[PDB]
């Protein structure tokens, strides 16, 4: 794929997007948990961003019949709508979920 | 301070002025004032409350489509 | 009869009956300066208008002449057999 | 080319109101003519780029608001439907300038009117050339900014400046609505561009198009001059006559038009908005026809016919035939700025008087004039094959053709408001040329006739026609009021028409009835018009000429008395509006400001507690009085207090009532 | 030491040398008014320097200095993205306020400039400070030189007006101070590091809301208690005026992302109704009160009471868009309320001795450099598009929506109510018929420094205008940090 | 028959000259020229956004997907 | 005029290949880790202290 | 510093943003019983 | 029944007509004659009318 930019090494996140297993007292290990969770939170909404341009050239380069040409880049922006929101760390900071 | 350029002060709108500055040393506790003072400061701040507990996330729009319902609860 | 006003009174837009003897010098010079910004913006429309179709090669269409989009593309289709 | 038909209107703008002193009048002038002029024909070229080639252009500059999900750009999209409106928009802007440097000669302030008559311009581009709803809302408030600049032009005239405010705000109203719709549309699809909300469109939630369609709507009324909000339009005929042919009959009025042409790929999924467009449509026909044919202002009737015409658009959008309500909207705006600019000259050759009552004859002394306002007035009545003929009688025809009970009623109703029409146009006709002379003679004596000896250089003053820069216009859109409608009935009306197959006006095969239009409507129901404004015509002008003593009677009776004057007040809803709803609001800042502000909110709060405490304290302040023999009695009743408290067992909260009892035994005096 | 550091000692330093040049010369006012303006443009271009370093997505606190010595009481300086455009707002307003008020002070000029030194730093401190008891000390650390400033050099009704604002700011502000020292208590500092992570309980967040929201509704200030600013604003000085509406009023603004938003979440979740029903009430009757109003200065401070309460909706919206656009709208505030305060305190107050809209008519005939900058504060004011004012009640209006939808219904009526008072007021000053016939002589028209501060501050409405991307990239990611809630299939990953 | 320009800016009649009251120095010089050359500085600032950090991923990820184009 | 001069000089040009003066700017404020091993040891050691401060402040008497 | 997901949502409860996983699916059973509708939102795909 | 002023309205309206004697006849005699006679009013209140219906006609003369 597209080749992954040197400004892209210094703020790729180093740790999982959880806080599972995360000693809170451990500062360092605590702040990364936090930015690798926005990092995420924000790659989700810049996906739906970049597949609603593509829709809109989509739209312009079919005119009328975009209700039938267009449906693909329709799904995905509408799942990733439902789906994508920044919503921050802090409730998921503060809880625990099972998952059982 | 500084002189300021000359104003035909009006002893009429000037007096006015200093009616409106004075004023709340004249406000009375009365039937008329109390209805007012009661009406404005707890029966509409509790009327707009009481509606912003009752719909509170009651609807959310996002992503919504049809055969979906935009009610929440 | 033009209205009596205070000619101490200095507005951007001349005020009430301003026009200089060197008007038309000044008129000249804010000409060009209007031709030379909308000279600047013209070429950044030439590069920067994106069309999802390319117009037809006989049919009266004269943005091919500058924008290059369309330039790139005819001169693509300029090349055959 | 694209980006700058939007940049040169506006930097003409610059130069005349920042550098009007360096450029002056004629420099002013000049460039602030030619950069529209130049505009004018750089987009008549987009015409023919985009629309007849079915190429939309897109350029995106830079970002204008960036956030989560919403990233709105200063952006422009160029599709059939935007090169349609900028044609009449930038026709007549160029035409009202030239226009204006006949009109305003006199005035002392060119320079910073013809400025604004470029920044009109430049955001009426704005509207129709955004990529987004929230861009285009720019325009929207621009061209408010601007209407409030050109009403309250003369700022002197106190009547001006509360016009202005009427503008001003009946406007902001709509834009409540509209920022309320916005707000709807981003909480459901997450941006507002215009690719994203009609591709999305047909899946929305069904109430989510309705709470869109109402806000877009009540918006459309504000700006449109539909009945609801409709009130400040002819309050706008304060401003000068060119401003009132741009801004207040030919181009912002239509923008109400334009939002509900745009979002036809959204509100066409709501169809409950569709009947509401239509009502609200064939209201404000009959409304507006009422009420011009009993007003004694030219400017007041022109002003009411155009809110004739834009009630007749929105009729033909809530009849969901949308290519019917564009070709009413680029036709009218060239036959009302005509009227508009025809009247002006009327208004100019007799001294600024605006009344009917003191215009009579002027037909010989104005020919050009009546014969171009006789071409207005043809086709504002659709008198066959003119260019309102083509696009008013459509809306009839097509109303008609969706058989429905909703459209016979609105055909029933706008054919009522076309016999209005006719009539009022009729009275501006006859009342302003054809009648005996109802003015001073100062309008009517001539040199031919000696009326004096030692004056016979000057002092005549008889109604002259103006010079070439106020005729030119005027024949120019006298010949798009002959022909344009007929050059352009197939781009618009067609019948299986691919003009704007681009999306930019979509219908949607549940709503065409276009094609019972062409064949099921009756043929007298087709010719049904012509025949009432041929009718009634004959009749006004025999009421007026030939029998003008019946007129007297109906007014000179009780019954007529009330009706000449419930329609002259305008159906008394500026009476309703400035004691109910304008008054109102100013008692209720009054009353919190008087009875709460400086009254209960100081007494139960500072000034109360200050007026409280400081009695309080004087009273315990006068237990001092530097006795030791009281002094001591003190401590003893002190050192009692303490023993009881502390041996009695008694409840803490027995103390908290005796400290208040205590202090509030000082808060009394005496 | 820490480049934070250096912008308290600048205004410091700029305080000794007003104090000691006379032991060097007798010497003249101007000198006085020259260190002191020249002082606060160093500050100015440090905080410059400071925004091109600034890491605009970084989740740690930047330009600190490593203290490795604890005490009781310890100043610690931070930045992040949340605060940096508070710090510009204070050090771009400063230079302006001193420059608008150059002429006008005449009598004890260095009392005047020494308490403005001082409170630039003062307030440069609390949005620097990364404790809660520290941002109490700054927050109020205010209060003795604001009622020396408006005592000395305020207007007729000025000892009412210097009283009103300190006992209302002081018996506001310790109902905050009680709920700070039950925070310590129980988790045993104030250092924002170690704060946000504690979670309270819900019976402890729910007292130690009432008890923030107290102290901020006093001093946002919300209706029924904004008494002391139709007061303080009115009867203060011109620069005093400047400070109090653009920086001041920011202090509980930029309060609720540090005491609020991160430590007490589900307490401003579930009482959220209480204070929208608040906001929109001091919506209508701020707006209502509004138009009544004839006292033109006082018209420019109840104004910005309708404003506060939409940036007030914006913080509680739990929405990223709301957030950003309270801080958009407390930056445009900054701008415009300064620009209307300048033109009501400044140039006509200066021409005329009164305030009273009775007075003044047709102002544009004599003064056309004032009535167009004038009638661009003015429409900002009406938050137009093209000016910063837009774009912040834009996204602070739809967070409200987006939160509860009544409110920010009522709310939205802001946008016909503020341009009723806007164009009004503008309406009966530069227009509304011919020159005032209660002028006897002719008025001058603005003056090359009348007009060049006015240029300045709108300037810079318009300019963030068009691109409010200069702020908001820089607040996106730190903003992202105070949002609470989680999404079904985002959240809880493994 | 337009009538000549008229009008005293900043109040300097015809006669006399600006007479610089003592802010006019820094604030020129200080004031502004700080932000000239915070603008000219502004340009060159290395872009630290969250987005454009986020878009290059977002790329990335739907490059994974038929939805974007990949250049290898 | 010097807005359209300094716009076009600071741009990076065809593909990446950032200007000397990008280099610099970015160089400056490089900042790698020094914020985040400066905060880690203050939240360390007022962390420590509020332990401490609990410790002697709720001692059996 | 972290407590049971359980004990926030008897404060607060789900929805106003706090879409905890499953929120979908008992939104469906809840509004179900209230509304007496059942939830089946359309494709926005021509294809599949 | 009938008001202390001598006005009715029957009255009123039967008078609105041209009277037979008027003090002011000859000062207002100047709007009803000339170019303000019926038939100079109304000569062209159909401008073009004239010239295009002979012109018409020759067009429409096209069998020959
Ligand atoms: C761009 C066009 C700028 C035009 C400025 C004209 C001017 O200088 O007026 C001075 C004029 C005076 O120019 P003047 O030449 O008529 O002066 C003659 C003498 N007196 C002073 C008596 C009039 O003063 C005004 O009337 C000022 C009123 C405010 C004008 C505001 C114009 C800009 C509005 C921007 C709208 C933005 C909307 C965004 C959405
Ligand atoms: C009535 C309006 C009059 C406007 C007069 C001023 C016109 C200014 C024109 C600026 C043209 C900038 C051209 C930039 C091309 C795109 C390259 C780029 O990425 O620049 C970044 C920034 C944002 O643009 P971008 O992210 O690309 O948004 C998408 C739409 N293209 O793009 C930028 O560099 C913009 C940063 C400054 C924007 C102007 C702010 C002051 C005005
Ligand atoms: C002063 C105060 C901001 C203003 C409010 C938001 C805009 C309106 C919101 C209310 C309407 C939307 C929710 C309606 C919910 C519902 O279930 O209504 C359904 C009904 C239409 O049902 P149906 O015909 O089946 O739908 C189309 C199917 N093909 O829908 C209806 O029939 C709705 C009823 C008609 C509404 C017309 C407009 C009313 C405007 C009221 C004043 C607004 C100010
Ligand atoms: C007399 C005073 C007039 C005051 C108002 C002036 C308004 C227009 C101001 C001039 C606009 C261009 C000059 C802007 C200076 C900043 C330069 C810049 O940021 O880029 C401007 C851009 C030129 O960039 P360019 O060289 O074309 O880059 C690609 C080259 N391969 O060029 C462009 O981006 C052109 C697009 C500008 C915006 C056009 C209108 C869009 C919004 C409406
Ligand atoms: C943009 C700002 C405003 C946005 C927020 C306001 C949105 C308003 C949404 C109103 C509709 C909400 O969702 C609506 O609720 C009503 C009940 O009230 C229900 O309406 C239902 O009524 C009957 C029962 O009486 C059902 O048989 C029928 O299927 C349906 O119409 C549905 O659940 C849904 O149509
Ligand atoms: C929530 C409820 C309120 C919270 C707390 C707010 C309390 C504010 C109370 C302030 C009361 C006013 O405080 C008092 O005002 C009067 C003015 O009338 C001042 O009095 C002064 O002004 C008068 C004005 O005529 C002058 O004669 C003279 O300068 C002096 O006597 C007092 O010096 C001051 O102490
Ligand atoms: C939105 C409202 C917010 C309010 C916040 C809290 C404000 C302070 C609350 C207490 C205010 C003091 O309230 C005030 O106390 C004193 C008591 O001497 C009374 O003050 C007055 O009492 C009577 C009037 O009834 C007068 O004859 C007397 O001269 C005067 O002392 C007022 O009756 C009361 O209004
Ligand atoms: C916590 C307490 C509250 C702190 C609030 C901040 C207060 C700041 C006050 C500034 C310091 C005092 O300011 C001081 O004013 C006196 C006025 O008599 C000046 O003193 C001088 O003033 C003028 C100068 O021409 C002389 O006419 C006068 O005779 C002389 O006393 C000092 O030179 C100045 O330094
Ligand atoms: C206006 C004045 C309003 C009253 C003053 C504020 C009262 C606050 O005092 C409140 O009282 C309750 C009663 O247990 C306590 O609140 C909490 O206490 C402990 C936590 O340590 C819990 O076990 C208890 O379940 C909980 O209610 C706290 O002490 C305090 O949150």
């Amino acid at each position: 794929p597209t080749p992954e930019s040197e400004a892209f090494l210094a703020k790729k996140p180093q740790v999982p997007p959880t806080f599972d297993g995360v000693d809170y007292e451990d500062n360092k290990r605590l702040k990364q948990a936090q930015d690798a969770i926005i990092r995420e939170q924000w790659v989700q909404v810049m996906m739906g961003r970049l597949v609603r341009e593509e829709l809109s050239k989509c739209y312009y380069r079919e005119g009328v019949n975009h209700l039938e040409k267009c449906g693909k880049l329709r799904e995905r922006y509408l799942q990733l709508l439902a789906n994508a929101k920044v919503k921050g760390y802090l409730f998921e900071q503060q809880n625990y979920w099972s998952k059982e | 301070g500084l002189q300021h350029y000359k104003i035909a002060m009006d002893p009429a709108l000037v007096r006015l002025g200093s009616m409106i500055s004075n004023r709340y040393k004249y406000f009375r506790w009365t039937k008329r004032t109390a209805l007012v003072s009661f009406m404005y400061v707890v029966v509409v701040p509790s009327t707009i409350g009481y509606l912003a507990y009752k719909t509170d996330g009651l609807w959310d729009l996002r992503a919504k489509r049809r055969g979906d319902l935009i009610s929440e609860r | 009869p033009k209205i009596p006003y205070p000619k101490h009174v200095w507005s951007p837009a001349g005020g009430w009956y301003a026009q200089p003897a060197n008007w038309k010098q000044n008129t000249a010079i804010f000409g060009l300066v209007i031709f030379g910004i909308t000279a600047m913006v013209w070429k950044y429309s030439a590069e920067h208008e994106v069309r999802h179709k390319m117009p037809e090669p006989d049919r009266f269409y004269p943005s091919r002449y500058w924008v290059k989009q369309i330039k790139d593309y005819e001169r693509a289709q300029k090349e055959k057999q | 080319m694209y980006l700058s038909i939007i940049i040169l209107p506006l930097l003409g703008s610059v130069v005349s109101g920042f550098f009007g002193r360096k450029v002056g009048v004629s420099g002013a002038q000049l460039i602030t003519c030619s950069s529209v002029i130049i505009t004018t024909i750089l987009s008549i070229i987009a015409f023919f780029e985009v629309g007849f080639n079915n190429i939309p252009v897109t350029i995106n500059i830079f970002r204008w608001i960036d956030s989560e999900w919403f990233i709105i750009n200063w952006g422009f999209q160029y599709d059939s439907l935007t090169v349609s409106m900028l044609i009449p928009v930038l026709i007549i802007s160029s035409l009202v300038h030239i226009y204006s440097i006949s009109y305003m000669s006199s005035d002392p302030h060119n320079q910073r009117f013809f400025s604004y008559l470029s920044l009109f311009t430049f955001m009426m581009i704005i509207l129709v050339t955004a990529n987004n709803y929230l861009l285009m809302f720019v325009g929207w408030e621009g061209v408010g900014v601007c209407s409030y600049l050109l009403v309250s032009f003369w700022f002197t005239r106190i009547a001006a400046n509360q016009s202005s405010i009427s503008a001003f705000l009946t406007n902001r109203v709509g834009d409540c609505f509209l920022t309320v719709g916005m707000f709807a549309i981003l909480w459901s699809l997450g941006n507002l561009d215009y690719a994203t909300v009609f591709s999305l469109a047909p899946y929305i939630n069904s109430n989510v198009v309705i709470i869109i369609g109402i806000c877009l709507l009540i918006g459309a009324m504000a700006k449109s001059s539909q009945v609801g909000l409709h009130v400040w339009l002819p309050m706008a005929m304060e401003g000068p006559t060119p401003v009132s042919a741009l801004i207040h009959a030919a181009t912002m009025v239509t923008a109400g038009v334009y939002l509900l042409m745009r979002s036809s790929p959204l509100i066409e999924y709501s169809s409950t908005v569709l009947l509401l467009c239509l009502w609200l449509g064939a209201i404000t026909t009959v409304f507006s026809s009422l009420i011009g044919l009993f007003q004694q202002d030219i400017k007041k009737v022109i002003a009411y016919s155009t809110m004739s015409q834009l009630g007749m658009m929105v009729l033909s959008i809530g009849l969901s035939s949308y290519n019917i309500a564009l070709f009413h909207l680029v036709n009218h705006a060239f036959y009302k700025a005509l009227l508009f600019l025809g009247a002006g000259s009327v208004i100019h050759a007799v001294a600024d008087n605006q009344d009917f009552r003191k215009f009579g004859g002027l037909i010989s002394y104005l020919p050009l004039t009546y014969s171009v306002m006789l071409i207005a007035s043809l086709s504002l009545v659709a008198f066959p094959f003119m260019t309102g003929f083509y696009s008013k009688d459509f809306i009839l025809e097509s109303a008609y053709g969706q058989f429905s009970f909703s459209g016979v009623a609105v055909y029933i109703i706008a054919t009522i408001g076309a016999i209005f029409t006719t009539l009022y146009s009729v009275k501006v006709l006859y009342l302003t040329f054809l009648s005996n002379p109802n003015g001073p003679r100062t309008y009517y004596r001539l040199a031919i006739d000696n009326f004096f000896s030692a004056q016979a250089i000057k002092s005549y003053k008889p109604a002259h026609e103006g010079d070439f820069f106020l005729t030119l216009p005027l024949v120019i859109l006298a010949l798009f009021s002959i022909f344009f409608g007929f050059i352009t009935k197939d781009i618009f009306i067609g019948l299986g028409s691919n003009f704007f197959v681009d999306n930019s006006l979509f219908i949607h095969p549940i709503h065409e009835i276009m094609i019972d239009t062409e064949f099921a409507v009756p043929v007298l129901f087709k010719l049904l018009p012509f025949i009432f404004t041929i009718s009634f015509s004959v009749i006004a002008l025999t009421l007026s000429e030939l029998l003008s003593e019946l007129v007297i009677y109906f007014k000179f009776s009780r019954f007529g008395y009330n009706i000449f004057g419930f329609f002259n007040q305008r159906f008394l809803i500026e009476f309703f509006y400035n004691k109910y709803i304008t008054n109102l609001i100013l008692n209720l800042g009054g009353q919190i400001t008087k009875i709460l502000d400086k009254g209960s909110i100081e007494l139960f709060g500072p000034y109360g507690l200050e007026r409280g405490l400081v009695k309080l304290s004087k009273n315990i302040s006068s237990l001092s009085t530097s006795h030791v023999t009281t002094y001591a009695l003190y401590i003893l009743v002190g050192f009692i207090l303490y023993l009881i408290y502390n041996n009695l067992l008694l409840d803490y909260s027995y103390l908290l009532l005796i400290i208040i009892l205590l202090l509030l035994l000082m808060m009394i005096g005496e | 030491m820490s480049l934070l550091y250096v912008l308290l000692i600048i205004p410091i330093i700029g305080i000794f040398l007003i104090s000691t040049i006379d032991s060097f010369y007798f010497f003249n006012v101007s000198y006085y008014k020259k260190i002191a303006l020249i002082t606060t443009i160093l500050n100015l271009i440090v905080s410059l320097i400071i925004y091109i370093l600034f890491d605009f997505s970084n989740n740690q606190f930047q330009f600190i200095q490593e203290n490795l010595d604890l005490s009781f009481y310890d100043i610690y300086l931070g930045v992040d993205g949340v605060s940096i455009y508070f710090v510009l707002l204070t050090t771009i307003i400063m230079p302006i306020a001193l420059v608008s008020n150059w002429n006008s002070i005449t009598n004890n000029i260095k009392s005047y400039l020494i308490i403005m030194l001082l409170l630039e730093t003062l307030l440069l401190a609390v949005f620097l400070v990364l404790d809660v008891l520290l941002f109490y000390i700054f927050f109020e650390s205010i209060l003795p030189p604001l009622f020396i400033l408006i005592g000395l050099f305020g207007s007729s009704n000025k000892v009412r007006a210097s009283f009103y604002i300190f006992l209302y700011t002081l018996l506001g502000s310790l109902f905050l101070l009680l709920s700070i020292l039950t925070m310590s208590s129980i988790v045993g500092t104030t250092y924002f590091d170690v704060l946000l992570k504690s979670s309270f309980e819900y019976t402890t967040q729910l007292f130690l809301f009432f008890g923030i929201f107290i102290a901020f509704a006093v001093k946002t200030p919300v209706w029924g208690l904004n008494s002391w600013l139709l007061r303080a604003h009115v009867e203060s000085p011109l620069g005093g005026s400047i400070v109090l509406a653009a920086i001041v009023l920011k202090l509980s603004l930029y309060g609720v992302f540090r005491l609020i938003l991160p430590i007490l979440p589900q307490a401003s979740l579930n009482l959220t109704y209480i204070v929208y029903a608040i906001g929109a009430i001091t919506v209508l009757y701020a707006s209502f009160s509004t138009l009544r109003t004839v006292d033109v200065k006082e018209l420019i401070a109840y104004s910005s009471v309708a404003h506060a309460a939409i940036y007030l909706m914006g913080v509680f919206s739990n929405t990223i868009q709301g957030l950003e656009g309270a801080i958009l709208l407390g930056l445009a505030h900054g701008f415009v309320s300064s620009g209307l305060f300048i033109c009501a305190g400044g140039i006509l107050y200066d021409r005329t001795g009164t305030r009273l809209i009775y007075f003044f008519r047709g102002l544009t005939q004599i003064m056309p450099l004032f009535s167009l900058f004038f009638f661009i504060l003015c429409l900002g004011n009406a938050g137009t598009p093209l000016t910063l004012n837009f774009v912040g009640e834009f996204m602070s209006l739809y967070g409200t929506l987006e939160r509860l939808p009544i409110a920010g219904m009522l709310a939205s009526t802001s946008i016909i109510f503020s341009a009723a008072y806007s164009i009004y007021m503008y309406n009966r000053i530069a227009f509304g018929g011919s020159v005032s016939l209660y002028f006897i002589d002719c008025f001058r028209d603005l003056t090359k420094r009348e007009f060049f501060i006015l240029f300045t501050l709108v300037s810079f409405t318009v300019i963030l205008g068009i691109y409010p991307s200069f702020v908001l990239d820089g607040l996106h990611y730190n903003i992202s940090s105070v949002v609470y809630g989680i999404e079904p299939n985002a959240s809880y990953l493994t | 028959q337009y009538d000549p320009p008229t009008g005293w800016l900043w109040g300097v009649r015809p006669g006399e000259k600006y007479q610089n009251e003592g802010w006019e120095g820094p604030f020129f010089y200080g004031f502004w020229g700080s932000l000239i050359v915070f603008a000219i500085a502004y340009a060159y600032k290395p872009d630290t956004s969250i987005q454009t950090w986020a878009l290059e991923e977002a790329r990335r990820r739907l490059e994974a997907e038929g939805i974007l184009e990949d250049p290898n | 005029a010097s807005s359209f001069v300094i716009y076009n000089i600071s741009r990076p040009g065809p593909n990446g290949e950032p200007s000397s003066l990008h280099k610099w700017f970015s160089k400056i404020s490089d900042y790698k880790d020094e914020w985040e091993t400066r905060n880690t040891l203050m939240a360390a050691a007022l962390e420590q202290a509020a332990h401490d401060k609990h410790l002697l402040l709720t001692a059996e008497r | 510093r972290r407590r049971p997901i359980e004990e926030t949502l008897a404060e607060i409860g789900e929805g106003r943003g706090i879409k905890p996983p499953g929120y979908y699916e008992r939104r469906a059973q809840r509004l179900k019983e209230k509304y007496g509708v059942d939830i089946n939102p359309v494709c926005a795909d021509p294809d599949q | 029944k009938p008001n202390i002023t001598g006005f009715d309205m029957r009255e009123f309206l039967r008078h609105t007509k041209t009277p037979t004697y008027d003090p002011w006849e000859r000062h207002e005699a100047w709007r009803y004659t000339g170019r303000f006679s019926r038939f100079n009013r109304f000569k062209g209140a159909l401008p073009g009318f004239g010239i295009a219906t002979v012109a018409f006609t020759a067009y429409c003369v096209f069998e020959h």
